[PDB]
């Protein structure tokens, strides 16, 4: 299992 | 009408373009971000397997944990959309 970071702009 | 863009993807191909039809086929039916993302989670759930979270919106961000090759994270139009599994 991974981590990940999303962000709109 | 609806620009896709993949901002962030670790999923196949296919799996990719199945996430950004069955988001263009809610936002055709829904115009709540709530309901567009129930739609692609219970769809995901169906075809892919459980357990699937969903977010829609136009302002947010996120720190989350998937399992390897079930994330995306895109844009239709100025609504984005991570889908994951975990």
């Amino acid at each position: 299992q991974e981590d990940k970071a999303t962000q709109t702009l | 009408d609806r620009k896709a863009v993949i901002k962030n993807a670790d999923m196949s191909e296919d799996m990719q373009q199945d996430a950004v039809d069955c988001a263009t086929q809610a936002m055709e039916k829904y115009n709540i971000e709530k309901d567009i993302a129930a739609y692609i989670k219970k769809e995901f759930d169906k075809k892919y397997n459980p357990t699937w979270h969903c977010i829609v919106g136009r302002n947010f961000g996120s720190y989350v944990t998937h399992e390897t090759k079930h994330f995306i994270y895109f844009y239709l139009g100025q609504v984005a959309i991570l889908l994951f599994k975990s």
